[PDB]
């Protein structure tokens, strides 16, 4: 029925129940309990020691709980990665998502983690973006030039990069 | 058994790269078979075992606690942090970090643990003090997987790794409690399925830790044996190959099949 994928991830919406998530991601690809508590963790194709994945968080453990956090690694490819060390250094704490994108390239990032601590309210939303340079991204192997940019309420709180030139 | 060496030589010819191999008797520590035993290879995630070994050492001395909670934040996250990313808001204990580091190869978990012991340099110091003057950790996750040809940073030698693994698992270095904890985490390894485990006969015991990196670097360290009890340490590393992950996983499994066959 196909492993976890980028389209499935995007298809999944905040507010959905576990059943809705499972039916879209495909039960066989997911798991709960253990190291993931009551979140639902689904795997995609092999990627090094593990696989590409998505982890969905819920408001509570109940069966009627709703998705309040979406996280993923190696499921979404950047559409047009143009990040560079120079461009990364031009990013500054306090920028809005729009301003950051204008700095690192409109198609350099994918969403790594999105969480609404007060779901259904959007207040306090934290967002982590993983951005890549021309060849930084890879859905299987290690990144070759990437960056982590995180915000709260659409405002950049911090940044960090690896192997950007 | 020599038939295994035939498979190892075959693997080198297949991947077009060096393949280090060690088969040690758990009890005696004698070498049962070896190939390029003193050739250096990138440790990759296999170092996570040595890391939690140093961590356990501190717990024994009471300088560290298994339930000591660590609160990290976004700045600490590095690529491939499935467990630590999930507990970002809750935090994790030292015990949970080692479980994540070894059983899931969580990269952030490893860095945090490295932080609790003083960084790479300290792990190396730990290794030197227990008699291993070869194995060295120099960088943090994810840079330590660069595997630059001829670069000795973050590398080990098959023989040095097998011997060290034996010391951590059966030596008096760690308390019986820590040894058991280390072996248990390795037994719970859930990200090494396509390797040795794929040839393991039902009822056999295996505690392992695999690793993968750039330049076709691949590896696995393990303690296995029939009838639910370990009796030999096995170490396998390869690097430099252009082969695909599947091909490299295949060659390693085949070596394992041979090893199991002529046990
Ligand atoms: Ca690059």
């Amino acid at each position: 029925a196909g492993v976890m994928t980028g389209a499935k991830f995007t298809q999944i919406q905040f507010g959905m129940t576990r059943q809705q998530v499972l039916d879209i991601a495909g039960a066989e690809n997911c798991e709960t309990g253990g190291s993931f508590g009551d979140s639902i963790h689904c795997r995609g194709h092999a990627a090094g020691d593990y696989y590409a994945y998505a982890t969905f968080g819920f408001t509570s453990a109940a069966a009627d709980a709703k998705v309040d956090s979406k996280s993923q690694e190696k499921l979404l490819a950047p559409s047009a990665p143009t990040l560079t060390l120079a461009k990364f250094n031009q990013v500054t704490v306090g920028m809005t998502r729009a301003q950051v994108l204008a700095t690192v390239g409109q198609g350099s990032c994918t969403t790594w983690s999105e969480y609404y601590p007060a779901y259904p309210s959007t207040a306090g939303v934290t967002l982590s973006l993983s951005c890549f340079d021309v060849d930084g991204y890879s859905s299987t192997g290690a990144y070759r030039g990437s960056a982590h940019l995180w915000f709260t309420d659409g405002v950049l709180q911090g940044k960090r990069q690896w192997d950007l030139v | 058994h020599p038939e295994t060496l035939v498979k190892v030589k075959d693997a080198e010819d297949q991947l077009g790269a060096r393949v280090g191999y060690i088969e040690l008797d758990l009890n005696s520590g004698k070498i049962l078979e070896s190939f390029r035993p003193e050739e250096r290879f990138p440790m990759m995630s296999t170092f996570k075992v040595l890391l939690c070994g140093a961590v356990l050492s501190r717990v024994d001395a009471g300088q560290e606690q298994l339930g000591r909670r660590i609160h990290y934040s976004q700045n600490d996250l590095v690529e491939y942090s499935p467990v630590t990313e999930k507990h970002l808001t809750d935090g994790m204990t030292v015990r949970e970090l080692c479980s994540a580091a070894i059983t899931m190869s969580d990269n952030t978990a490893a860095n945090l643990l490295l932080t609790t012991i003083g960084g790479p340099k300290e792990l190396t110091a730990f290794l030197h003090n227990m008699g291993d003057h070869v194995t060295r950790l120099d960088r943090w996750e994810p840079e330590l997987n660069e595997a630059i040809p001829n670069d000795e940073r973050d590398t080990t030698m098959p023989a040095a790794m097998a011997t060290t693994l034996r010391k951590l698992l059966t030596g008096e270095l760690l308390t019986l409690a820590s040894r058991q904890q280390l072996i248990d985490w390795m037994e719970a390894d859930k990200v090494a399925g396509p390797l040795l485990r794929s040839a393991l006969p039902a009822g056999w015991f295996i505690a392992d830790k695999s690793g993968a990196g750039e330049r076709g670097s691949r590896g696995i360290i393990a303690a296995l044996g029939p009838d639910g009890k370990p009796s030999r340490i096995v170490v396998i590393y390869t690097t430099g190959s252009q082969a695909t992950m599947d091909e490299r996983n295949r060659q390693i499994a085949e070596i394992g099949a041979s090893l199991i066959k002529h046990w």
